[PDB]
């Protein structure tokens, strides 16, 4: 009802929202203790399915589940772990100088191996680490976590201005200037429509991983042909690359920004006021 | 009508020179490998 | 590069059963187009359509026009395959420049257990636009096109220079190379000047079966001995996958075996290139389906005429004729036909096929001009153009000026080349009538020329000064005692704005699908000519004419 | 609603102001999200591309990259439109006008189709503001998916002639009765070609390795034909399935990948999505509060969200 709260209790083995900002684009870790099984399934047999059986098992080595399940994945944890992967180096790698000095690359180095291992046996990282929200409160303990980081529509980025009279809260960073892909340089007035695309390269760049947000005034039917155009990573043949879901609407193109100040100087984009339509994924081609 | 044909056959015979000259580009070539590494065996 | 590759996807056609074929990569350079009559500026303005058809030498029909591909790139066209250009790294391979032209591979008619037929011509056509003025025609026989073997021996020096230039690029640039490129360099230094692509043509080395060249070396280095007593190519992929960032199947065969053979053109003394890769399903590839070519007709009719010293094989001995016919049975055409419409055993047999049509129409013109102008004529007029009072004294000259023109029109009709005659209106109006005894080529004919007989189609010659043609386009003017003129519906030519016979210094000359033509003079003074009473074109002669000059409309 | 307005820009033909009154509940394709916008991008002159007007397959591609909007309230100054793509958050269920010869159902998904009917052109003309208006025809979605397959295949017959001139027209439709004839006037090629290629390229990926084992059971299909009712009615007479009847190809690597289960996945990925990649997305659903089971031609049906 244009105001909501959500809560999930996890570890600070992941994100450590005390080390994060007020605004972070958190993922969950849905199906967290999963993927020894789907490592074996869904893949052609020339993939040697005994890889992800150890790969995530080295992740939780860096992080026993207990009663606090592994979840609440940060936005930072994918950018820096794919910083060596995608076509941005020493600028996407500044996100690694953000994590290891505030969060830890010990958990990144096990997971950057997963980013070559999950995509190896066709266990693609879409529909795992589902969207959760914008890190409203961080009522976490010392080594444990209790976060309210509301899902559920536009209210996450409305309930940002009301709590603090001075300046603005959250205000939804992009966490890398390489991220927030400036699509539609053919510029005009309107509202922004935000999406979460994982662009792949399968056996060319040896199972590439990518996390960035697009910028478009485009419908979901005007986004799939926009997903066929503008890419140079078509050179594959397996298949089902470039999944995407809706991060929702920023109902203003006027409030985007260009900064390099956060929390290590990391480039960052302020985005004020967002209808967080949670959307749905699609991956076929 | 003859003068076009009598030219086009002549242009063919002008081209058949370097069709054959580049085909005769092995006559000082096909002899070195069949003589030179055989005489130091005799040595 | 890819125009050689995408035509192989049309060679991947296969499916429904038909006479089995091949494919030859042929690189025409700049002056072989320029001496042909191809404007190099207009094709420089990369995928481009080429209409191709193939023609036998002795007898028979032709192929319909096949839509093909092209890649016209002004560069070192030999050196661009050999030293390609990464967008980030154009100095990956510095080279020596050369001439350049269009990249077009061309298919080959064969047999079951293919014995290719020399003297038989595949005809190219470059279409700048629709018009016949935007068209040229090229001639290529298989004697011109097919070498017996290629020269992949020149590919041996090239590939290890590639590994040294991956050893050269990282050492110059240093730490600016990324993590996948700083590995694959030194993995090519543990495996052992510019690259001139023209030396791969001019160094005398080619292909050999080499089984005779192993026994000639095994019995050579045993004399010697009796007296005495992952590869580098896989590191080339990461050499490209780090410097480019992708696979690029265009560049994938620049790493494999490349033969670059020089040949020559029998029409204008020119040179061109015969290319075969390793992984090409085309001819000379090392992944190719049998049947392949056989150089047997190029050795039978030669040596039976060379050992017998028979200079022309119609002077071949009667047993020496039929014994070749007992060997190769497709030669009954060029040896035992009474009047073949294509001339047997000549180089310009396709050219002499054309020049007859240039002749036979001029007599159909020249004895028809005499027909309507037998004696003193009465022509009175056919159009409606009114005079001013002193304007009649201009026609006082046209009385005196008149008879020198009709020589010089026919002199200019002689004076054109027949290759330049087929772009004019009379050479296509007959094709609109020989298709009526089928849509002729370049589609210069409008949609409404085939409706009435009142749709004529003009050419325009200069009356005064020199008697010269003043058009590119056949200008089709619909004509209604009297009848006033009317145009049709619709890069800038001067004379194309007026009605026929409307003004001075213009001779107007129109023709029909009925092939009853007009000769329109300024002032309405015009008259029909029954050239249909003088066109003597035999249909079996004309049926090889139309099929080379018609287009099957969809 | 997240209110969006379109003003009355310049002048009024005095009966044509009443023509905007009887368009309440129709759909405007405005290619933006604005707080105010001119009426110039609204009409079909904006639907016309550079030099040429789209065909009824190109208008599908023209209705692809624009945004539908619902006429909510009609002022003499403005027209308030609600942005369907975002502002469908209506528990008041903002109302639409059915302009279609079919009496629908209750509970149909409703997708929008360009006017292609023989007698429901929806042509209203403004001469003070020189504009032409084609309203889309809201229809039920299986009947909508029965139309778009016809019009592309009719343009598939625009590529190849070959056959004699008596072709099956693809111009007789069937809903419980109700013989419908549509318009076949012009077929632009690029609207056919790009629609044909995605019909080709998706049907490529929808075949996989384990798909091939299913092809063996094609003679098994006709064994059920002469021994039941359901199968024999399922097997169409104008089908290639009755025509093709007149094998593992072992290649077995590993055999623990579930090859038959993996076949039905990627087939559903692309051949399962063939109505929505060719046509517009359905987001309108029939929902009447009074218990009325059907909605008459010309009525004002209440409209709820995505199906």
């Amino acid at each position: 009802p244009r105001y909501h709260l959500t809560r999930q209790v996890t570890l600070t083995d992941l994100c450590q929202p005390n080390a994060e900002r007020a605004g972070a684009l958190l993922l969950a870790l849905r199906h967290p203790t999963d993927l020894p099984h789907l490592a074996r399934h869904r893949a052609p047999p020339g993939r040697q399915t005994e890889r992800l059986a150890e790969a995530w098992g080295q992740l939780l080595e860096a992080s026993e589940s207990g009663c606090a399940r592994a979840g609440l994945v940060s936005f930072n944890f994918l950018v820096a772990a794919c910083a060596a992967a995608y076509d941005a180096r020493d600028a996407a790698e500044a996100v690694r100088a953000h994590i290891t000095t505030n969060y830890a690359g010990a958990r990144l180095d096990r997971f950057s191996e997963c980013l070559r291992a999950m995509v190896h046996t066709h266990v693609f990282p879409h529909e795992v680490m589902r969207f959760f929200g914008g890190l409203v409160s961080w009522v976490t303990q010392d080594e444990l976590a209790s976060v309210t980081a509301v899902c559920s529509g536009p209210q996450e980025a409305t309930h940002t201005g009301h709590p603090g009279r001075p300046c603005s809260a959250v205000t939804i960073p992009a966490c890398a200037f390489v991220d927030l892909d400036a699509e539609l340089c053919l510029g005009g007035p309107g509202a922004a429509f935000l999406y979460l695309v994982f662009t792949y390269r399968q056996c060319r760049d040896q199972e590439l991983c990518c996390v960035y947000v697009v910028k478009s005034q485009l419908p979901p039917r005007g986004l799939e042909a926009a997903l066929e155009r503008l890419f140079g990573r078509l050179r594959i043949t397996t298949c089902t690359y470039a999944a995407f879901a809706e991060l929702g609407v920023m109902p203003d193109d006027s409030p985007r920004c260009l900064h390099r100040t956060e929390r290590v100087g990391v480039p960052v984009v302020i985005l004020e006021g967002v209808v967080w339509r949670p959307g749905g994924w699609r991956a076929c081609a | 009508e003859r003068a076009a044909v009598l030219q086009a056959q002549r242009t063919a015979a002008a081209a058949a020179l370097e069709n054959a000259a580049l085909q005769a580009a092995e006559l000082p070539v096909d002899i070195e490998r069949r003589i030179r590494p055989i005489e130091q065996q005799v040595h | 590069m890819n125009a050689h590759f995408a035509n192989e996807v049309q060679y991947d056609l296969t499916r429904d059963p038909s006479s089995p074929a091949s494919l030859i990569h042929v690189i025409i350079s700049s002056e072989c187009l320029a001496a042909a009559g191809v404007p190099l500026s207009a094709l420089m303005r990369a995928n481009f359509r080429v209409e191709t058809q193939t023609r036998a030498h002795a007898t028979g029909d032709c192929t319909p026009w096949r839509s093909a591909f092209a890649a016209y790139v002004p560069a070192d066209a030999v050196g661009a395959l050999i030293a390609p250009v990464v967008p980030a790294h154009p100095d990956l391979l510095p080279r020596v420049p050369s001439a350049g032209g269009l990249f077009v591979s061309l298919p080959v008619a064969c047999d079951a257990q293919g014995v290719y037929d020399p003297y038989t011509v595949a005809a190219l056509r470059l279409a700048w636009g629709p018009w016949a003025t935007c068209a040229r025609v090229l001639l290529f026989s298989y004697d011109e096109l097919v070498p017996p073997n290629t020269r992949y021996a020149a590919d041996g020096a090239r590939l290890m220079r590639l590994c040294r230039h991956f050893c050269r690029y990282v050492a110059r640039l240093g730490a600016a190379a990324p993590a996948a490129a700083t590995e694959a360099a030194a993995h090519l230094s543990m495996g052992l000047p510019p690259i001139s692509p023209e030396e791969q043509l001019t160094a005398p080395g080619g292909d050999t079966a080499t089984a005779e060249d192993v026994s000639i070396t095994q019995e050579n280095e045993e004399i010697l001995a009796l007296v005495q007593r992952r590869s580098l190519v896989e590191w080339l992929d990461r050499g490209w996958e780090a410097l480019a960032g992708g696979d690029r199947p265009d560049w994938l065969w620049s790493r494999r075996s490349i033969s670059v053979v020089l040949r020559h053109h029998y029409g204008t003394k020119q040179r061109f290139v015969v290319v075969s890769y390793e992984n090409s399903v085309a001819w000379g590839g090392r992944r190719a389906r049998p049947p392949r070519l056989s150089s047997e007709l190029a050795t039978a009719l030669t040596e039976a005429c060379a050992a017998e010293r028979v200079v022309r094989p119609h002077q071949l001995s009667p047993a020496a004729q039929t014994a070749l016919l007992r060997r190769f049975p497709a030669l009954e055409g060029p040896l035992r036909h009474p009047r073949p419409v294509l001339q047997p055993f000549d180089i310009a047999a396709e050219v002499a096929f054309v020049a007859r049509i240039q002749i036979a129409c001029l007599r159909a013109l020249g004895h028809s001009i005499r027909a309507a102008l037998q004696g003193g004529p009465r022509i009175f007029q056919r159009l409606r153009y009114d005079f001013g009072p002193h304007q009649s004294e201009w026609l006082g000259e046209v009385t005196r000026r008149f008879p020198v023109l009709l020589e010089n029109l026919m002199r200019a009709l002689e004076g054109t080349a027949p290759d330049a005659f087929f772009h004019t209106a009379y050479a296509l109006a007959v094709l609109a009538h020989l298709g009526g005894q089928l849509v002729p080529l370049s589609d210069d004919i409008p949609a409404r020329f085939a409706d009435s007989d009142a749709h004529y189609a003009f050419d325009y010659y200069s009356t005064s000064g020199d008697t010269l043609r003043l058009t590119n386009r056949p200008i089709a003017v619909v004509i209604d005692e009297q009848s006033k003129c009317r145009f049709m519906e619709g890069p800038h030519r001067v004379c194309e704005q007026y009605l026929p016979g409307e003004s001075y210094a213009y001779l107007c000359l129109g023709f029909n699908r009925r092939l009853c033509g007009l000769v329109v003079f300024p002032g309405g003074f015009a008259f029909t000519i029954n050239t249909a009473a003088y066109l003597s074109l035999a249909d079996p002669v004309a049926r090889a004419v139309g099929l080379r000059f018609c287009r099957g409309a969809a | 609603c997240f209110e969006a307005d379109i003003a009355i820009p310049s002048g009024i033909s005095r009966p044509d102001a009443a023509a905007l009154q009887r368009c309440e509940g129709r759909v405007v394709f405005l290619p933006t999200i604005r707080r105010q916008l001119a009426l110039a991008d609204v009409a079909h002159e904006s639907f016309v591309s550079g030099g040429v007007s789209p065909d009824t397959l190109g208008l599908l591609l023209a209705y692809r990259r624009r945004f539908p909007a619902v006429i909510t309230r009609v002022l003499p100054t403005r027209i308030v439109a609600c942005p369907v793509d975002l502002g469908l958050t209506h528990a008041g269920t903002v109302n639409l006008r059915n302009t279609s010869p079919v009496d629908l159902c209750n509970g149909d998904p409703v997708s929008l189709v360009p006017p292609v009917f023989e007698g429901q052109a929806t042509d209203v003309r403004l001469e003070s503001l020189d504009l032409t208006l084609r309203f889309p025809v809201p229809l039920p979605t299986p009947l909508a998916r029965e139309i778009v397959a016809r019009l592309v295949a009719r343009g598939i017959r625009d590529l190849n002639p070959r056959t004699p001139g008596e072709l099956p027209d693809l111009n007789v439709l069937y809903y419980n009765g109700a013989r419908l004839s549509l318009v076949a006037d012009v077929q632009q090629l690029a609207s056919v070609n790009t629609e044909l290629r995605s019909l080709v390229l998706n049907m490529v990926y929808s075949i996989t390795e384990g798909t091939t084992l299913i092809l063996t059971l094609i003679p098994r299909l006709l064994a059920l034909s002469a021994q039941d009712g359901y199968v024999n009615a399922l097997l169409q007479m104008q089908s290639v399935t009755r025509e093709a009847a007149q094998a593992p190809m072992l290649m077995q690597d590993g055999e623990r990948r579930l090859p038959l289960y993996e076949a039905l996945v990627a087939w559903l990925a692309h051949a399962g999505q063939l109505g929505d990649i060719l046509a517009l997305a359905p987001a309108v659903r029939v929902c009447t509060f009074d218990g009325a089971a059907v909605v008459q031609s010309g009525d004002m049906a209440p409209v709820i969200r995505y199906p």
